[PDB]
């Protein structure tokens, strides 16, 4: 049978990180997967448009940061931006 | 086949009750049926176009989800 | 014993805003969907998930439209919603 | 050969950096994809998922239940202004509506 | 002397036939610069950018006023009121 | 600088007349000014973000066009 | 070699087929682009342009003018149901508005 | 002093075909060019999404036809399709 990639295990790991003693149903898992896919598509499309506008042919962390600032509303975006940096810097350290 | 009458008056009344409507006029039901028929016609036409492009014969949930996304009514729960 | 008008309406409003089920019977909606799709292609098969998604989308759309219609009716210093409210809400929304 | 370790473990994340990179490459988004873009995207996705899951778990605990259902997700999304703005044009199946009644209809 | 409602109808007919901008350019440019001062300092604006902002704002306001007029007519009135603007914005999904 | 008052009452009256409004109450000018300020704030914030990403200090018309388009308000005639 | 004949002339179109093909290939739309897609896209674009230009010219002629101005384009777009639906969220600069006065406010 | 490609000559050619004795101003030219760019982008994006949905790596005439049917409203779409088909047929003949 053909494997179907999905954001199932990662959402469960995040949930266990946040709520160690709480489960999640199949419908909620599907909703979470759809939400993750939609946000990924929105951010990637905005980054691609930003790269095309400036006549550049490479998606970097700056494009993703600007797309996040444009899409995510208010405080959310700010926090997200911080998290992004808090990852990339760490990825540079290793 | 006059199946538009399958959306009975109690069903429309319940849908209005969920929306916070306290009193409903008697002429609301026909307008609601017409609006529902128009919306279903649009969505089903888009889904059938998506299915026909794929050279299939069954309208899957993915086609309906894509049509709803095209109309600007993204639906979470079915497919991805 | 008999409740005054508007009491059972408020009780139903409170009851149906707490549940998450579908308020339209499944078989009539499936028949309506099949009849509507019959006008585009002949001998079309439908997955159950497709019909369920159509039902959920239609119910959400109708609930939102009824909320907007109730707002329009209240704006006119009325309590009973009328087709004019539905038409005004649809016109303002751009439909 | 040194023992293989995933990129997500290097960045201290839970979402897959490699899968996100593959999706970005195969998604026909741009000719080239930088090495830091997948990490940023994975971090943002993980943060959003953690936020919404925390709100949903709070709602479920307030409802005396130990499992998350779409009703809890709908309550968590609608009760937060920023998340409601983000998902303004999104319908969640089996979510219901937020309980409210206009003050005009209430009896005096 | 003209009875009320005649000059208003004449103005409605006149302004619906012309295409010129109805807001003075210099005050609008000053307002745009004041608003943009918050996000960044020492910003430069092209004339085309200010013109585009003015056109978009005028079109948005005209559409909003049409919807407000519809809302006021619905309530059996002729006079525009702020509640009509609020209702139109709430229904359109802007302030919702 | 109170340049929000630069949008005068006759200007709002002209804008309403173009929209078909016959009678105007005197309490709607403040509401119109607030709505215009909110809309301008949103559009200009998006345009300034677009400009900042490009490492520029001049807000071009293309940035404003993109900001309007990303909000479902496509504008024709400026690029 | 043989004389170079443009693909636009071969298909009978006036919009450029080569430019459309280059834009599709460089636009990051798909890994590969078929040989018939640019012709179809150019034909559709030419048809739409001819429709809108004919409507605008008719509006200008009815307005007793020679040239075409954005007001004529707005009049052409807003007076056609299908074109209005297509350009529903589009603002045309210096286009004005369609004359419409509600009958309730009429004296 | 750099080259800036635009749909200026082709719009003028179409106008001369339709109205040989009617001119066009610069603002109308800019509006027409923007309209052409917007419609091209819409159709191309819809065709790309259709190709991605069916796990296809090629944009063909079928994808463009389906995108035109989905996007353009009413009889307009039908007419457009006809034109496109004819063009393709002609391009096959020669």
């Amino acid at each position: 049978k053909t494997r179907k990639e999905s954001y199932a295990i990662y959402v469960y790991k995040v949930l266990k990180q946040v709520h160690p003693d709480t489960g999640i149903s199949s419908k909620a898992m599907s909703i979470m997967n759809s939400f993750v896919n939609d946000v990924f598509e929105r951010i990637a499309g905005e980054a691609s448009r930003l790269a095309h506008y400036n006549k550049r042919s490479t998606i970097t962390s700056r494009e993703i940061q600007t797309a996040v600032r444009l899409l995510l509303p208010g405080e959310l975006a700010k926090h997200a931006v911080s998290e992004g940096t808090k990852a990339v810097t760490k990825y540079t350290s290793a | 086949r006059d199946n538009i009458q399958g959306i009975t008056k109690p069903a429309i009344r319940r849908l209005a009750r969920r929306g916070g409507v306290k009193r409903i006029s008697g002429l609301i039901y026909e307008e609601t049926r017409g609006v529902l028929k128009v919306f279903l016609e649009n969505v089903i036409r888009d889904a059938v176009t998506y299915t026909e492009h794929a050279k299939r014969k069954t309208v899957t949930a993915m086609d309906v989800v894509y049509a709803l996304k095209r109309q600007g009514r993204t639906l979470y729960g079915f497919g991805g | 014993h008999r409740y005054r008008p508007g009491t059972v309406a408020l009780r139903e409003i409170r009851r149906y805003q707490k549940s998450t089920e579908l308020l339209i019977r499944k078989l009539p909606f499936q028949r309506l969907v099949r009849e509507i799709a019959q006008d585009f292609k002949t001998d079309l098969r439908f997955q159950s998930s497709a019909v369920m998604a159509l039902q959920e989308a239609s119910e959400a759309y109708l609930v939102a439209l009824f909320e907007d219609t109730n707002l329009c009716a209240i704006h006119a210093k009325r309590v009973t919603i009328m087709p004019k409210d539905i038409q005004l809400a649809r016109r303002i929304r751009g439909e | 050969r040194a023992k293989a370790k995933t990129r997500s473990s290097r960045a201290g994340l839970q979402f897959p950096v490699g899968r996100v990179h593959r999706l970005l490459r195969k998604g026909n988004y741009a000719e080239r994809v930088g090495a830091g873009a997948p990490v940023y995207l994975a971090a943002v996705l993980e943060y959003l998922t953690a936020e919404i899951l925390e709100l949903a778990g709070n709602a479920a605990r307030d409802n005396k239940k130990t499992r998350i259902i779409p009703r809890h997700l709908q309550l968590a999304v609608r009760n937060d202004e920023e998340l409601n703005k983000l998902l303004g044009r999104v319908t969640i199946a089996q979510g219901g509506v937020l309980p409210n009644i206009q003050s005009v209809l209430l009896p005096k």
